[PDB]
């Protein structure tokens, strides 16, 4: 997706010149592709879903939980017409009859954080702050004032794992 | 046979450690005492020891009734002879006895 | 929801400059979507459920515990009126009846935290005074007056830890 | 509750400013509102609650111990008589008969701490002056005078955890 | 109950000024209620105990073992005379017959500590003193001259704790 | 018991002053009572123990094994001369006869330490000079003459510890 | 592939020379190399595969996940119409009929990452900037400021770990 | 027993001043004590014991293996005489006759160390030097000559340890 | 195989000596051969194998899975055209009949790396640079800028470590 | 026994001194009667011994192995002829007959050492200076020259137990 | 076998001196040898072997798989023709007879690395260089300029274990 | 045995005085009568053993493997004439015929080490050198050259015990 951009990471910072730094303007879309890949967002307008199916099964999980609606629905290479199946809330997809065992095929739309919450943005800047300075050693210093670093859980450090754990099932 | 096997890093006094060993023996066996709960203090450990040589390991009977059948092999007696027989061992077995031997 | 805002965190510390730091703006928003996020709330007027339903079972819980009431009931496709409900103090709707087995469909109203807590303004507090100055780390030292930092248990602090998960379930 | 206010805090130290600081005004009812929730009360004049009833059971416990009477029984939607249950000192609440299997639905009245115990006062007043002067870190070092803190159990202090536990189950 | 108060401070130390300070007066009835809590006390003149009985046993523990006296005895609400049950020194109460299955309410006076340990005094002044200057510090250090403090079993430190344990269960 | 006393702690040690410190003389009789009731022993001129009875049991264990004579004996509520049961050495009392089953009552002398053992005045010695100069931490230092304290069992030092159990039986 | 180049190395640093080092030239194709291979990649226009066959097996997993489409099938040595399968988003290919047993050959044309992600981007320039640097050491210091380098898993770096991880099925 | 003396002190030393110090004075009889309590000797001129006796037993043991002869014997109320039985170096007596089940009070004399050992003498020295210079802690600095002490087992050291290991079962 | 040579070690390094120096001629074609015995390579024109044959199996494992062609097979001594056999992209020989047990001869040109990657080029590099500077410490130490070095697995560093095992099955 | 004496100490050493000191006078004795009851042996001219005896046993163990002869013989009260039995090189004693079940009674007169080892002079003189010189602690120092004490076993140290435990089971 | 000799030595080096030290000459054959008896190897022209022969096993496998030929065959005393059998790449030998059982007398010439590889000649320099300047202990410093060792496996230290164990089979 | 006597101690080091120092002389037979314990050799011309003799069994062990010659035999009081029983190299001694179960009495004289290994003569040497230079410590230092000791088995340092379990059991 499209998080932080250079205004909200000017806005996280104090920055005083008005054209940002070489390596940062990369850093920031590469932290943005790498939340969205990590939450388990994969930006696209629709989705294709090889779903198993099973009779006395009348409810299928579709992959992104931010599945707004289904376009079509085929099971077999056949449509069913919308008013048979109902799509809830999260990605669940409720079947009003008994699905004949087979394979089916749903295209769905997916809308993501339309109100984009604070948290991946606080998440994403950190992270563009962490790679930008060399903040990935266990300890450093500078002459005589030391900084001995965070755990790194997965990689990312315990803010942003803490963060994006928070919100890794979109 | 020990009932409970219980060390202490420290030294306690052999008498009135001898007497609350007594006391203790006497009060948790359920013939002669009225109580089952131990609180160990000031640190007293309980081994959970476990028994060396069993006497179910020692399983002679086997080889005692086979050395009774040896002896009784060589002077010619059947078996059932000694021990009870039906209506179809009794006199075969006698028969066998006096005659063959 | 919202918690602390520019005057709770002026009146938490003695900030006598009229205006508040570029950094903290953000900052504060991110940590009132955090807290909400880590406690398990979903800020939103109504929330829709699909609510598994089995027969010789006479209670259910709905997903928020600070649920306030039940605008409309439906099993298997029929609205069932209120006399036939009636929801409790916390999450737990019982029902007079017995449910026949199927799947239930329930909106309700979540009211969360109206009288705010102040345990929960504390808590988004340190979090954003932890992530203004930086104290993520294991160690800091600034010539000889070092410190070393306290333990974090899935990232965040102990302290704000042990009161998050005091309210970690409303 | 209610347990130190800006007297009791004075009276704990020594502090000669008539007005107390920023900070410490909203600290002092945030350690008052984490201990309420944290020992097990919740603030309140009356409580609903949703015990189950088997038969061959003539004791009942409700939620608070710290309840002084119960306002009315209902057993399956009919209310009980006062002389058919007693209620002892703790929260548990005795029937005289044995109660038809269903729910109850009983309404006390919480009496909790009227005569103030001081172990709680210093319980907050250590959890107050805990937060105002930043002592929930590993160590601290000013020039040459360290201190190493105390281990941390729940990450409240132990301390304080030790006098909580003393009464955690009001 | 009331251990320690000034004199008793006063004569453990060599205070020398007549007033003592804002901070120990309420520290020292604090420690005198963390102290009768902890070992098990509850101070009060009376005390009402559900003591559920079975056949076959004739003998009865109260809660409180420092109960001098039992003032009535009542068995399915029913009056049983002084004469057919004795307590012994201990909370114990013996039955000289038989009792029918069901639940007791008996009420007994609590005596504790008529002549009061002098254990109990020097627990509760150390206590206090490891309150009032704050002794509850893995280590601290002032210049040169380092202390590193006791091991804390359940928050209170070795000698508080043996003293207590050795009478925690009165 | 009455251990120490202010004379045989100032023989323990070379004290000049006519009178000894404030916060010895409480420290003292803290200290011998905390020494008899480490060891089991209670100060008392009689006691009265119910010692539950079996047949074919015919010794049975006083609590006190400094018990000097039996003054009555009892089981189910009848006296027995004194000539069926004989006082041994410790405090077992062995019977002539066989007991029936029931419920026993004695009521004994206690008569503990008339020559008092040496040992047990050293550890009290020790438990009020380890006290008194407050060495009860696991290292201290002075300025460059530092000390680490013994270990600890049970809160009390390794010494007093020892000779405590030398004779924690009484 | 071909990821970053002279260009994308030079945007992400602020290289002032116009002609980059002689080490970096060969380093930046080896990270992509290392990279294209780590994740599994094997850059080919096409691929040939032998896929086992069971019957009762309608859906068969292609290598590599990302690919385009299939140009011809063959099993046992007789090939197919694309009428009678389809492959979907993924690798993965369904057969419209029962396979015989026996063995497949298929070609199909792979493309990945036409959009070249900026994680990877960031991944091996910060492989590039690890070697260049000479950042493959547990420790290293010059003079006085040391740095302690993160922890390896694999090898490689921490937070390229992550980055690749996140990629690592393409 | 006595076994050290102010003449074996002073003679162990080589101290120069006629009169003995205040501490070392009860010292040393504290000293003796506890060993004379730690090896297991109860010092006594007469013993009275309570040894259980089973039939196909000929051989018993008395408590303490420096008997020197037993005045009489008692099996169940009947005095046995000398030439019945036989007591052997150890502390075991030896039965010619098979004992009737019961119980029996043996009446010895204890002969403990006539010939006064030096082992315990030099046990018993080093307690007292042990105890008057202040050597019972982990370590000790005195500016910059430092030394840690020897490892303790039961409190007691080490060398203290095995001497009266060695002797510790008369 | 030949991987770097004087050219690509020169252009790795920014070397202005025409001539390169003494020890590092031997170690680079020393690299070369390590690596390439590392990875399970052997430099070989043609390879004889006797693989191991059973019916019910027509796929057999060559050794090198870049082997190009088979010149010629032979099972139990008689060639086999090659249209019974076809070679597919890996080692992988499938076999279009099924082959009777016995013993397998096939002669085949191995095909290795000709277009060289660039990862064995920058492993080879990294290894002669170990081995020319004494790199192969746990640390090493100049002063004051001292180096603490990565950790080894079977004895190459964890970077040349991780390139081999990406490419150790050729 | 007598093993090392002053003049065995002084030859040991290079003492100048006519006299001895006050404290090696006694701790040589001291350490002579650790050693001698520390290997099992016991000085005394003869030694009576309980031997339990079964038939089918020819051989019973003496308690010393440095026994020279038997004196006489006793079974069941009844003296055995020198003729019957034999002692061999240790304290065995082969029986030509079967003793019949019972008791043994055997008087013999136990040789120890007579030609002196050195080993055991070795020993002592070692022993008796680790105590001379207060080197039982685990390292001392004077100044800048510190020292290290070896490890202990069973309380004396390693060369001590070493020499010992060679000779510890006379 | 003759590895590394002067002229290899040197070219390793970038020794000045004519004549080579003489530690170095005697330690270079002496790692030679080392080497050819630590891979495996006995250099030898020619070697008899016992090999164990079963029925129904048609390949053996000879001691050295650097066997270019073998002489002569014996089975059971009676000599095969070369055309009944044929040895392969590896030490293998294949029979195309089942030979009878008993045991068997091979005689092959052996061929070991006529093309020596480079491998083994670096890692031999590198041994020698390892035992000339005393480089096995576990660090070594001159001043300030310390240096800490590599792990040694089976004596030989990492990098000398991995080229060994590369070729520790031939 | 005599190992080294004076001559081949000051062979072994380069003394100069004409006289050994005082403390060797002692020191030195001490060594060499450790050693032949240690290696359970017992210095002897001749001796005694009971060995157990049971039928089927026509080899027995004598006790000291370095045995020299048996001077007589005698199983059950009869002697065997030297034609049926034969000593092997090591202590075995070898029966021609079968011996009838009982017990077997044999004269053997030993015979140990006649030319004396070179080996214990180091071994001891280093012994008295271990000995006279108080080199039984974990560490010791002098001023700033430290040194920090070897370890030690069953107090004996490492190399003493390889020499002596090469020769341990002769």
């Amino acid at each position: 997706m499209q998080i932080i951009t250079a205004e909200d990471y000017r806005l996280y910072g104090g920055l005083k010149r008005p054209e940002l730094e070489s390596g940062v303007e990369v850093m920031i879309t590469a932290a943005n592709a790498l939340i969205t890949s990590l939450l388990g967002m994969d930006d696209a307008d629709a989705v294709d879903q090889l779903i198993t199916t099973k009779p006395t099964r009348k409810k299928y999980f579709l992959s992104s939980p931010s599945a707004t609606s289904v376009t079509k629905m085929t099971i077999n290479d056949k449509e069913i017409d919308p008013e048979q199946y109902k799509l809830y809330s999260d990605g669940v997809i409720l079947l009003k009859f008994n699905p004949p065992e087979g394979y089916m095929d749903v295209e769905y739309t997916q809308g993501g954080f339309n109100p984009m919450p604070e948290d991946l943005k606080l998440a994403a800047c950190m992270l563009v702050d962490h790679w930008h300075k060399q903040d990935y050693r266990q300890a450093r210093t500078i002459g005589g004032e030391t900084v001995t670093f965070n755990n790194t859980k997965s990689g990312i450090p315990e803010h942003i794992r803490t963060i994006i754990e928070v919100y890794r099932r979109v | 046979v020990i009932g409970l096997i219980l060390e202490t890093d420290e030294i306690l006094n052999k008498k009135l450690r001898e007497r609350k060993q007594e006391e203790l023996q006497l009060d948790y066996n359920p013939s002669t005492g009225q109580s089952s709960v131990l609180i160990l203090d000031g640190g007293m450990k309980a081994k959970p020891y476990s028994q060396i040589s069993s006497f179910k390991d020692l399983d002679f009977k086997e080889d005692i009734e086979g050395f009774n059948k040896s002896i009784c092999l060589a002077f010619g007696v059947p078996q059932v002879l000694l021990d009870g027989g039906n209506n179809a061992n009794i006199r075969p077995n006698i028969e066998l006895f006096y005659y063959m031997t």
